[PDB]
């Protein structure tokens, strides 16, 4: 209908989901491995090192949590693994910069930074690959 | 009881209340109204004329105005908002003087002598033009085709608005030109430049398909009878338990009727207008197949409009079943003409028929009813405008601008009446000049500059001049191309007069149960 | 619909609903102001419940946007008009009107007569159109100094593919002239998708 | 003077634009006109004074959303 | 069918018909087609990514080039066209007098909002942009001209006005004159009521 929304309110709810997405699996990810439990409305435990499981199994938080399982399956298809990585990396990269930079207030100079770090990724990777 | 007190206000109130928010009129004022009802149903409303007819009102004296809204339409076709907007103006004078304790009958008395004074001064400021003079017929209709739907098309309609009348108008000055006089029939298809003045009695009707008569010398039918046939009007000797019996009853039906449809034609009929009702099914549609094959126009369950005009203008009577043949009381017809323009619409054109010296027909055509109604609504008032000039000659300005000339001039006579009513007659003599100001009403902020300027400058137009509410600016409003026939507003006075006066006649307690 | 409501159907009755409409209309018009341009931030906009559209194109959104106001009707309407009109200005037509519908009606009742108010926009809507059509001063593919190459380069230069405006400046010059499809009514213009455009990684 | 200032101001704007000598509202007449020519007459310095007074009165305060208040 | 008759009327005429494989891509090249002049440009990327960039960056000029073939008059993209119009007509307000004085400014002063928002969207914002835009336009520069001591152009993607006078990122007068008429209609369109009412 007739509607409008604003900025950080929509931006923080991203992190609000994106962070929680990023949280327990980083303890689950790697040699350190933990169980992400879900309490079913049914009352059952669901214990995972995988976020998408507990994510999919539960209420979808619309802006961020809907986005990542997709890019998870994007990533899950790519090399076959790393859903956990993508979902934690994004929310991670989405957190400290944004409000800081969004109190400095700008979308774009943040955007170019995503690539350069992603580029600073590429080279020193393939250097130290 | 205090009820007659409380309700007479509540009468005046919800009458005036609804009527007060009803003034956005005359020009792109306020902002569009999308109505979603007390039942929650979306309507998008605008251009209060329709809104006046759309108007859905709780309370009776509010319902009084929907009537009063429609009251101006057939009386004039112009200034329906006028009689609606000024309805509060009388309702105004009521309370203030009811507050004053003036006996509302005195206030009720105050309406007529005013209505006697008021419409006269409008006639006193009226601008004389003619009823038969195509130019005076043009100009009044022109301004009434200028801001109405079509103008470029009105260039065709304005003369037809005029041309229809010279037929309808009875010689020189005559009480004449009703809505029954100009016959306004939609025709499916064509456009407005296909809308044309189609003279005499032209019956719009639904004739089955074609192979029909477009050919001259109709006997235009009015038929209350069935072709008396198996499964139509005549007994079926064949009962059906069987597919050989069931296939038998329609064959004896269809094989029989083929004789009557020609005999139907044998009167010379290129039309038989079926009875509007059914004798059983009345005329079988298997019959109506072969009626038109003999070139006889059939509209089964004929619409009401043709039945009358054909009994009225043409003067056609029912005729005997064509087994009995007919009484030759089929009205005068030299043609049954069914035209498809755009390839659209089926029609009956009757020329060479009895006509009163009236009943010109206008056949209103368009690719849709839009284009149709485009012409239609415009030409109709243009007729009704000319109709007003016929019914009452001269002119007044459009949009209540002359009422301010009246207000000045009248208030004096109101004053110099110096009667119990004169007060009321003065009070309401001053309730006019509001109307141009109050149409300005709904649009904006930093607002109020022009309100009394919408008034004073007219009052400083002497008694002869004021702002043009249609075109803008001060001139002598009466002919600016801000115009309506003198008849239009003098009715708006009368129309709103006794309505509000009836409110003063509301006493004790009434809900019929 | 504001204050104690004795009436339905978007009746705040006048300036209220007027304002509420300029509240209504502009509340739509704001999506564009940020969405204006591709650098204009996209909006992930649920179409039904779980169906999200990501669009910075306003009248595209205004087709997703549903009309609950007479204000909501017409802006979706008029922008979707401009939308199907071109596609350039879908966003743009939405922005200023919210102020323009915040302005003239205020004068429209300040009418000596209501007409002269909007004509202040209108002959100005002309006066600009004059001034507009008077502009060759920027946006010239009509001529460059090398004609279309530099103009196509200036296009490609205003862009970045990477290194551009070089074979691509030239390439634009081909594409139209590569098209012998003669657009009807003597139009010296060549559909740019009629070009066979092939690609190599 | 019982006028609409806007269109009064409007034209006199234009009538200081297309005009530009003294054109302005006169309440004495209850009209508008060249006011010095209407003999609406006050020295300049009182202008500059009010000007200096007005332009200075604000600028201080707009520089203050920060106001300390103490009973002590 | 395979026995269906065949003739020489289906012969295409080229100088030669060759097939060149390059980049690991091969096509059937119809060389110098004799019925009509024909041309196809084959893009070269570093990846399939690069080509969607060049292709559409081209497409920026391309459609505009055609849109400039559609309109000789081709007006600066970006609100720098308006930043002029937001003043010249703001001037064209006052001397107009009365209500359109009121109104023409309401027109022009509101022409300022497109560049502000757009560059805010590009984080080039307002004062700078609107300064730069109207720093170009002067009293000395009142004239559209073609020449820039008044640069009436504004790069949309930059959000900041730039030197591109020729670019296919700017819109011709076609798409422009309209929305003026469009947007004001919206101010008009809402007005239209006569007799505000309610149905029940």
């Amino acid at each position: 209908n007739t509607k409008r929304e604003s900025g950080r309110k929509v931006q923080s709810g991203n992190i609000n989901a994106a962070k929680t997405i990023a949280d327990i699996i980083r303890t689950c990810l790697g040699p350190k491995s933990m169980m992400k439990m879900l309490l079913d409305p049914m009352g059952g435990i669901v214990m995972t090192n995988d976020g998408n499981a507990i994510l999919r199994e539960i209420q979808v938080q619309h802006p961020a949590a809907k986005s990542m399982i997709e890019i998870s399956r994007t990533q899950d298809e790519e090399v076959g693994d790393g859903t956990t990585s993508v979902i934690i990396l994004a929310g991670e990269m989405l957190s400290v910069a944004e409000h800081f930079l969004e109190q400095q207030m700008h979308p774009t100079v943040v955007i170019s930074a995503y690539r350069k770090a992603l580029d600073d990724m590429i080279s020193t990777l393939k250097k130290i690959s | 009881r205090d009820k007659p007190a409380q309700i007479r206000f509540s009468n005046i109130s919800a009458a005036k209340a609804v009527a007060d928010a009803i003034r956005t009129s005359l020009g792109p004022k306020g902002m569009d109204k999308m109505i979603q009802d007390g039942k929650g149903d979306v309507t998008i409303t605008n251009d209060g004329a329709t809104i006046l007819k759309q108007m859905q009102v709780l309370h009776p004296a509010a319902r009084m105005l929907v009537e009063l809204s429609k009251a101006q339409d057939i009386e004039a076709g112009d200034g329906t908002t006028s009689v609606v907007i000024i309805a509060g103006s009388l309702l105004d004078s009521c309370t203030k003087l009811l507050q004053k304790g003036i006996h509302p009958t005195i206030i009720s008395e105050s309406f007529q002598k005013a209505l006697e004074k008021g419409i006269e001064i409008l006639t006193d400021m009226s601008r004389p033009v003619e009823l038969s003079d195509r130019e005076t017929l043009l100009n009044s209709a022109t301004t009434s085709l200028n801001s109405k739907v079509v103008s470029q098309y009105s260039s065709l309609l304005s003369p037809m608005s005029v041309n229809a009348v010279m037929k309808v108008i009875d010689p020189a000055t005559a009480t004449s030109v009703d809505l029954r006089d100009i016959k306004i029939v939609k025709k499916l298809g064509g456009t407005i430049d296909d809308c044309e003045l189609v003279e005499g009695l032209v019956l719009t009707q639904k004739v089955s398909n074609s192979g029909i008569t477009r050919v001259e010398k109709a006997k235009i039918g009015l038929i209350q009878f069935c072709l008396s046939a198996p499964k139509t009007d005549m007994d079926n000797q064949i009962v059906v338990s069987d597919y050989a019996q069931m296939d038998r009853v329609l064959r004896e039906e269809r094989a029989y009727i083929l004789n009557l449809v020609k005999q139907i034609k044998k009167t010379g009929c290129n039309v038989l207008l079926i009875q509007k009702s059914i004798l059983r099914d009345a005329l079988s549609d298997l019959a109506l197949h072969f009626l038109n094959k003999m070139k006889i126009m059939v509209i089964k369950d004929i619409e009401r409009e043709d039945i009358e005009f054909i009994c009225k203008t043409i003067g056609t009577k029912p005729v005997a079943h064509i087994d009995q043949f007919t009484a030759d009381m089929l009205g005068s017809a030299e043609l049954a003409e069914e035209v498809n323009l755009n390839g659209s619409g089926k029609l009956l054109k009757i020329t060479g028929c009895a006509s009163p010296g009236k009943t010109v027909t206008i056949v209103v055509r368009g690719s849709n009813k839009l284009v149709i109604e485009e012409a239609e609504r415009s030409i109709h008032d243009a007729l009704c405008v000319i109709r007003c000039l016929v019914k009452k000659r001269a002119l007044i300005a459009g949009g209540g601008a002359p009422e301010i000339e009246l207000a000045l001039r009248l208030t004096e006579y109101s004053r110099t009446l110096s009667g119990m009513e004169s007060y009321c007659v003065r009070a309401f003599a001053d309730a006019m000049e509001v109307i141009p100001s109050t149409l300005a009403e709904n649009a904006g902020l930093n607002p109020i500059s022009t309100v009394t300027e919408l008034r004073n400058r007219h009052a400083q137009g002497e008694k002869t001049a004021g702002i043009n509410v249609r075109k803008g600016g001060i001139s002598n409003i009466l002919e600016e191309l801000v115009v309506q026939p003198l008849l239009v507003s003098v009715s708006a006075l009368t129309l709103a007069t006794e309505t509000v006066r009836s409110i003063l006649k509301i006493d004790d307690v009434v809900n019929t149960r | 619909m504001e204050g104690p409501l004795s009436v339905f159907g978007d009746r705040s009755t006048g300036e209220t609903i007027r304002s509420q409409n300029v509240m209504a209309a502009a509340s739509i018009a704001n999506i564009v102001k940020s969405s204006l341009g591709p650098v204009g931030l996209d909006k992930m906009l649920v179409d039904d419940i779980g169906d999200v559209t990501i669009t910075n194109d306003g009248a595209t959104i205004l087709k997703l946007l549903e009309v609950e106001h007479p204000a909501a009707k017409v802006l979706c309407e008029l922008a979707d008009l401009q939308d199907k009109e071109v596609g350039d200005g879908t966003t743009s037509v939405v922005i200023i009107a919210a102020e323009l519908l915040k302005n003239a009606d205020e004068l429209v009742k300040q009418k000596i007569h209501p007409t002269s108010v909007i004509s202040g926009y209108r002959l100005a809507c002309k006066e600009a159109v004059r001034y507009i059509n008077e502009n060759l001063i920027v946006n010239t593919d009509e001529l460059g100094r090398d004609c279309l190459i530099n103009a196509a380069k200036t296009s490609m230069s205003s862009k970045i593919i990477g290194i551009n405006g070089d074979f691509f400046a030239n390439m634009v010059v081909d594409a139209v002239l590569a098209i012998k499809y003669t657009d009807i009514r003597g139009q010296p213009r060549y559909p740019v998708n009629s070009v066979n455009i092939l690609k190599a990684h | 003077a019982g006028f609409d200032a806007t269109n009064i101001l409007n034209k006199l704007r234009a009538r200081h634009a297309q005009g530009g000598t003294w054109y302005g509202v006169d309440i004495n007449n209850e009209d508008i006109a060249d006011n010095f020519e209407a003999f609406v007459w006050e020295p300049a310095m009182v202008r500059i004074n009010a000007l200096t007074a007005a332009s200075e009165a604000a600028c201080l305060i707009v520089s203050v959303d920060e106001t300390i208040k103490n009973p002590r | 069918e395979g026995e269906e008759t065949f003739e020489a009327a289906m012969l295409g005429q080229a100088e030669e018909v060759v097939q060149e494989r390059i980049c690991d891509d091969e096509l059937i090249l119809i060389k110098n087609t004799k019925a009509r002049t024909s041309a196809s440009i084959i893009l070269r990327g570093a990846n399939d990514f690069m080509c969607d960039e060049m292709e559409r960056s081209l497409h920026d000029a391309l459609c505009v080039v055609k849109r400039v073939l559609e309109s000789k008059s081709v007006v600066p993209g970006g609100g720098a066209v308006e930043a002029a119009l937001s003043i010249y007509l703001e001037n064209y307000a006052t001397s107009m007098g009365s209500r359109e004085q009121l109104a023409i400014a309401e027109f022009a002063r509101s022409l300022l909002v497109i560049p502000n928002t757009l560059a805010v969207n590009a984080a080039q914002d307002s004062t700078d942009l609107v300064a730069k835009l109207r720093a170009f336009h002067n009293e000395a520069q009142v004239n559209p001209e073609r020449k820039n001591l008044k640069w009436i152009g504004l790069d949309l993607s930059n959000g900041k006005p730039r030197d591109n006078k020729q670019a296919g990122v700017f819109e011709p007068t076609i798409v422009k004159v309209k929305s003026l008429k469009f947007a004001t209609e919206a101010a008009i369109t809402i007005l239209r009521i006569d007799d505000l009412i309610k149905l029940h």
